[PDB]
């Protein structure tokens, strides 16, 4: 529901030159620790939350 | 027999879909994307 709640960020490409990212949590609570490695991969350091 | 949004919280056990999972349906899309091979693509979507 959560892409429901930021469409307006979602359409945000459409009106400027902001490049988007969009990754989902997993269902486990604990298993951010492989998803946070991307961060440390992508070199990716503007995240919302 | 259309697709609904299921809430993934939602233990209900009664019910089947026969309309295919858009799981599904977005990888045999993002497959046929990735065959075309683009760069660049555009989503029109109608409804939320
Ligand atoms: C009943 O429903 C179940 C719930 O959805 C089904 O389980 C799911 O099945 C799908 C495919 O049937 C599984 O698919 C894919 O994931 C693998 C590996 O993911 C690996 O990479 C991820 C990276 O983020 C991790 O998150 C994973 O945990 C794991 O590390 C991919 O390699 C697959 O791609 C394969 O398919 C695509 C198709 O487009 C190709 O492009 C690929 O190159 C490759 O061909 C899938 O994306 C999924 O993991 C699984 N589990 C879930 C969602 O929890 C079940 O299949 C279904 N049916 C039954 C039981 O009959």
């Amino acid at each position: 529901t959560g892409l429901i709640r930021l469409q307006e960020l979602i359409k945000a490409p459409s009106r400027y030159n902001l490049r988007l990212k969009i990754r989902q949590l997993p269902a486990d609570t604990k298993d951010a620790k492989p998803l946070l490695k991307e961060m440390k991969r992508g070199k990716e350091f503007h995240v919302i939350f | 027999t259309r697709w609904k949004h299921q809430v993934s919280d939602n233990k209900d056990s009664f019910y089947v879909s026969l309309y295919p999972d858009f799981s599904s349906l977005s990888r045999a899309i993002l497959d046929l994307v990735q065959f075309f091979k683009w760069k660049t693509v555009t989503v029109v979507y109608d409804d939320s």
